[PDB]
RNA sequence: GUUAUCCGGAAUGAUUGGGCGUAAAGCGUCUGUAGGUGGCUUUUUAAGUCCGCCGUCAAAUCCCAGGGCUCAACCCUGGACAG
């Protein structure tokens, strides 16, 4: 799905959700209630990972599920690949070259098909890059400039390691792929891959 | 340096140990000989454990810090007073508290209550009140007298203790051992080397083989004074 | 003298140390020899020494220890056998295992003579593991 | 800092009580 | 009595608390039926710095204090040479919970039950597996670790021991 | 979501991995057949054991690496440890 729901409910629960559905920050004019009293259990807080990361990359937990199984099989740090099994998906990189301004704004502006990869159309926002690759717009676009009011709004945060933002031929590519330090989510690799144990 | 010679402690009641049929074997490799129903100590061990005793209370209190020793046998009583008024050490009259190491906390309220009344005692108001309260007064002081008298002069725990031989005050020592305080102390021909980290094993039968490991250890404590 | 020469040597050494006397006292036979030899060379214990005494050769074996402690030697010796009488463990070169990583050694009888994992690893040989220590 | 002075002075008795046990004598 | 202990709690930077069970534990007596406060908190820093602790008290927040003030006297300092991982793998009995532990990968985070994750997420390990195998306890099953981390030995002091100079090591 | 079937958890059939004083459990004790295990040294064959090489264990599956379907599922090409 999408969850396509009420969202600062999960910035207050989860914590503010960093870029994903808001660069404005939570309780503008609430949280006047409600008092935690700091029970919590450990449980919560492991399932607090889990949405931490599910709602901030939007992904169905099943495909979840997918990831972790794959970067189990992968060779290494499964608690970081995971984080790059996670980056490189491509709505993700459209979120991080400021291509639109929420992940849901680059899954539905990569749902109706406006971006070329390598010259070549990608309908599928779970498409996961590689490195040295090509990311544009379409050919209608520098007639419908939707990209270029997100890269108006954009510029305050500027790139991670793996981008490359030319400005007017809209072209962003990444060198290779990204480092933990590179993640720009805050949160422990450990908590969520123990989570996982269980299955 | 702090030498003793082998002619001093053998011709004394140093190798003359204890009973032939009473020895805690894990002294094995160590007890020389046996003879007449009376172990015999090995005096090379003895004495080169006591030139480690005497260089590790030496630069410990070259270090400085403060010395305690324990004194409760009644055949060893007196001889630890007079080896530690001059010592500047404190020091367990006759008789000992479980407690007086690692419950020092109410033991310090005790010594502020012995403090108050010893105070009452010197002010010389103490003929004010008749013999029921200069009684109650007498004898708390005089159970105080007995425990907290010999040391006054401290506060907070010492670095080394050395104790009267091993029977009467297993209860000290294994507050030491608690406390992790490492203890030289004297070891008999029939008990525990482990205890403690480092002891002096001689018999402690004769009464001039305590003063003379004592009399050498207050020797090695003053020096350590000297500065 | 019972059914195993093996458990022989290895009881008397984890019956020796676990007392704290260090000292043992056990036949010379062929591989008590081997296993002391390979023994004393890798620093578990400290000295190996062969007499008699009714002209029968025997091995008296020094162990370790440190100073006056709780105990005098820190890090027990933990010895264990693995190829029981009755049920014999056979490894290649593959199976051969790094004890602990390698903190233990896993002495075993190979074609050449008995090596370690040192001294079996690089010569790619297996065989029958007879017991590892750690 | 007291219970760090004592834990240090533990260890200086402990390898007093750790040099000469071996040799010595 | 000089009042609300604001310099001498020593506000719990250098040790970080949890409880791991409180158990109300009851005695009956002539008058009825009363029961006290079990709790069991485990302090330690995640430099590798960990101990248990019980405590009972009729005030819930007392046995935990209690209990922890019986902790921080009780401290072992956790053998972990790697990039927060474990030497070797080991197993230690304490009355009747044995406890496995096993060294891991860094990707990893600690997997054990509850009272041994509870000690070993205290101890500032990151990276190791350690099943339970006996008690339901968890008392006994966390002072069982704590015994299975003490007698555990890095290779820098078992090459230290044995003599062997030094190789056989990757890092 | 419920149910059913199977494995896990279960070290709750235990080689890895349990027990038998009192918790479930040592035959009432003993002789001994079959069978099982077995002292030390030296020598011989190599059945077990180990090492090399060779043959085979179809293809598909699983593992690695590439490639193709807009990705994935799936399909395809090559390779191989085990054993």
């Amino acid at each position: 799905s999408r969850y396509r729901g009420p969202r600062f409910k999960k910035i207050r629960r989860l914590g503010a959700l960093p870029g994903l559905t808001n660069k404005r920050p939570r309780a503008g004019s609430d949280l006047r209630n409600q008092s935690r009293s700091g029970k919590r259990s450990q449980y919560r807080i492991r399932l607090e990972e889990k949405q931490k990361l599910r709602f901030h990359y939007g992904i169905t937990e099943r495909q979840l599920l997918k990831y972790v199984r794959i970067a189990r099989k992968a060779k290494g740090s499964t608690g970081q690949v995971l984080l790059q099994l996670l980056e490189m998906r491509l709505d993700n990189i459209l979120f991080r070259l400021g291509m639109a301004p929420t992940i849901p704004g680059a899954r539905q502006l990569v749902n109706h098909r406006h971006i070329l990869v390598n010259g070549r159309i990608v309908d599928i926002p779970s498409y996961r890059c590689k490195p040295q690759d090509t990311i544009m717009a379409r050919d209608e676009q520098k007639s419908i400039a939707l990209i270029q009011n997100s890269l108006d709004l954009s510029p305050r945060e500027e790139l991670p390691k793996h981008l490359t933002l030319n400005p007017f031929p809209y072209k962003g590519l990444v060198n290779q792929i990204i480092d933990s330090k590179w993640v720009g989510l805050k949160i422990n690799e450990l908590l969520v891959v123990e989570y996982y144990s269980r299955q | 340096y702090w030498n003793i010679n082998l002619e001093e402690m053998m011709e004394a009641g140093v190798h003359f140990g204890h009973g032939t049929r009473k020895w805690n074997p894990r002294m094995s490799p160590y007890i020389s000989a046996k003879c007449k129903g009376i172990h015999i100590i090995n005096l090379t061990r003895t004495a080169r454990f006591l030139s480690e005793a005497c260089d590790l209370v030496f630069d410990a209190s070259s270090r400085g810090k403060q010395f305690l020793i324990v004194g409760t046998k009644n055949k060893a009583a007196d001889s630890v007073a007079r080896a530690a008024i001059r010592a500047r050490c404190h020091y367990v009259n006759k008789k000992w508290l479980g407690g007086m190491l690692t419950n020092w906390s109410t033991t310090e309220t005790r010594l502020h209550k012995f403090r108050d009344l010893r105070m009452e005692q010197t002010a010389g108001r103490l003929a004010r009140l008749p013999k029921r309260d200069a009684a109650v007064v007498k004898r708390q002081l005089s159970h105080l007298q007995t425990y907290l008298g010999g040391i006054k002069y401290m506060t907070g725990l010492p670095d080394i203790v050395i104790i009267v031989d091993q029977q009467e005050e297993y209860t000290a020592l294994r507050e030491c051992i608690t406390l992790g305080i490492p203890t030289i102390c004297l070891i008999d021909t029939n008990c525990n080397p482990d205890l403690a980290d480092i002891s002096i094993p001689a018999n402690d039968d004769a009464i001039a083989s305590i003063r003379l490991i004592l009399t050498k250890l207050v020797f090695a404590i003053c020096e350590g004074r000297s500065s | 003298m019972g059914k195993d020469t093996i458990a022989d040597i290895i009881t008397c050494i984890r019956n020796a140390d676990m007392n704290r006397k260090g000292t043992v006292r056990i036949v010379s036979t062929n591989i008590t020899e081997n296993i002391v030899k390979i023994l004393l060379r890798e620093g578990f214990i400290e000295n190996a020494r062969k007499h008699q005494e009714r002209n029968k050769y025997f091995l008296v074996l020094t162990l370790r220890h440190r100073r006056n402690k709780k105990g005098p030697y820190l890090n027990t010796f933990h010895l264990k056998r693995v190829s029981r009488p009755g049920l014999r463990i056979y490894s290649n070169y593959q199976r051969i295992p790094r004890i602990l990583g390698g903190m233990g050694i896993a002495i075993l009888s190979t074609s050449r003579g008995i090596m370690t994992d040192r001294e079996a690893r690089l010569e790619g040989i297996g065989g029958e593991i007879l017991c590892y220590i750690w | 800092t007291r219970e760090r002075q004592k834990l240090k002075q533990l260890f200086e008795d402990a390898y007093e009580r750790c040099r000469n046990a071996p040799m010595e004598g | 009595g000089f009042g609300s202990k604001s310099k001498k709690e020593k506000i719990r930077d250098g040790f970080e608390e949890n409880v791991v069970q409180v158990r109300r534990v009851t005695k009956v007596v002539k008058g009825g039926k009363h029961m006290r406060f079990r709790a069991i908190v485990v302090v330690g820093d995640k430099k590798g710095q960990v101990g248990v602790g019980v405590g009972k008290a009729k005030e819930v927040v007392s046995a935990v204090q209690k209990a922890a003030v019986d902790a921080r006297r009780n401290i072992i300092t956790v053998p972990m040479t790697k990039y927060l991982t474990f030497p070797h793998r080991n197993e230690a009995d304490y009355g009747a919970a044995r406890v496995m532990l096993r060294p891991a990968a860094p990707g990893t985070g600690v997997i054990a039950g509850g009272a041994v994750r509870t000690v070993l997420e205290m101890a500032g390990v990151e990276n190791a597996l350690g099943k339970q195998l006996g008690s339901n306890n968890a008392l006994n099953n966390a002072r069982a670790t704590i015994v299975a981390v003490q007698t555990m030995r890095q290779f820098s002091d078992v090459a230290r021991d044995r003599g062997i100079p030094m190789e056989e090591l990757w890092k």
